[PDB]
């Protein structure tokens, strides 16, 4: 009967995730997912795309929150394909996986082909996307809707002025801001002073 | 712009669907370096920009460092300011440059800058060419660049000495194809 199952700050092996890709069929009710906040040594991009290949199956899985493994952006277009497979999510977190411009306009397309606007907290921890991945992800975050609670906190990046911009149009244009989190940033004073509405901002 | 936080205060509080945006540059002597990032990031409030120098001396060599986060640029004016050669070369590397002016070059047209590297504005239309200090093989290789673009439509070449022959070189490469 179980349906959320939350481990954080745990020491997971690959034998773990293993074992759980190879004994995860027999669950079917848990629909609340956390194995993020630990790392994988050895074939967290296997066990990785095994596991996944294994959450096809399920189909009432709407959290997701993944942790930070090793060479893992070939494990995303597979992450994001099963969920090409999966018309249904709400809450998704995704902690330290170090993308690019790449990875994130396959987000975009996945967006842009896949409307899964149920998404209500999100996490991106820790990438290193360019300031115009930045703007398109302004872009491909102008096109959702539906998002509530949400982190974008990442490396010491100097933001430019465009996304900064885009930030308070496209944040003050969608509705349901409750909190949002951007740690190891710089916003000065006008940039700082000029996004302020109905969100909870956290540096 | 004469010569400034009250107009970045301006077109930092609400951010529209600006067209165009028309950049007057005079005199910039003075140059440090939070007007060059607030000025900076300033230009990005429209679709197009027009940039415009009027004699502005500390811009000499500060071309590519003030406009590196300047994608959006439409055209632009050379109005008597010193330039370099990898300015040029920066003037080159845009491609959204559609229209170009410069007037009173007393300085030697280096090889290598603008002339040389000449047809990479692909959306080359307007030109406008005035007091160059060139040679008759900086003409040649000015013609040159001349045979790659095949977009423009408007072109002034006033005022210009040291160019015996070089109008062979410059009339043969715009009267190739019906332009």
């Amino acid at each position: 009967d179980l349906q959320e199952m939350k481990l954080v700050a745990c020491c997971l092996t690959a034998n773990s995730v293993k074992v759980l890709a190879q004994n995860l069929h027999n669950l079917i009710k848990l629909s609340i997912l956390d194995i993020s906040e630990n790392y994988l040594e050895k074939d967290g991009n296997e066990a990785l795309q095994e596991l996944i290949g294994r959450l096809g199956v399920l189909g009432e899985l709407t959290t997701l929150m993944l942790p930070w493994c090793w060479d893992v952006h070939t494990s995303l277009p597979k992450l994001l394909k099963q969920l090409e497979g999966t018309p249904g999510l709400a809450k998704l977190g995704l902690k330290n996986w170090r993308l690019r411009d790449e990875e994130i306009k396959s987000l975009g397309e996945f967006l842009e082909m896949n409307p899964l606007r149920d998404l209500q907290q999100l996490d991106l921890a820790g990438h290193c996307v360019s300031s115009d991945g930045w703007l398109y992800f302004m872009n491909v975050f102008e096109n959702l809707k539906q998002l509530v609670f949400f982190d974008f906190s990442t490396e010491e990046f100097l933001p430019d002025a465009a996304l900064v911009r885009k930030l308070s149009q496209v944040l003050s244009k969608l509705t349901l801001l409750q909190e949002v989190k951007l740690t190891g940033w710089e916003f000065d004073d006008y940039d700082i002073s000029a996004i302020k509405g109905t969100f909870k901002l956290v540096t | 712009f004469y010569e400034p936080p009250r107009a970045v205060s301006l077109f930092f509080n609400w951010k529209q669907e600006f067209k165009t945006l028309e950049v007057t540059l005079r005199d910039i002597n003075k140059l440090n370096k939070q007007d060059i990032k607030y000025l900076g990031k300033i230009f990005s409030s429209a679709t197009n920009l027009r940039l415009h120098i009027k004699r502005c001396a500390a811009m000499a060599g500060r071309l590519s460092s003030v406009l590196r986060t300047c994608k959006n640029m439409h055209t632009l004016m050379v109005e008597a300011s010193p330039l370099t050669t990898d300015d040029e070369q920066y003037i080159t590397s845009v491609t959204g440059l559609q229209n170009l002016s410069i007037h009173r070059l007393h300085t030697q047209q280096l090889p290598g800058g603008l002339i040389d590297s000449l047809g990479n504005l692909k959306n080359l239309e307007r030109l406008i060419l005035d007091d160059i200090r060139m040679n008759e093989e900086d003409a040649k290789n000015l013609a040159e660049g001349l045979r790659s673009l095949k977009k423009m439509r408007l072109l002034h070449l006033t005022h210009l000495s040291d160019i015996g022959e070089g109008m062979d070189y410059i009339v043969k490469s715009l009267s190739e194809e019906s332009c």
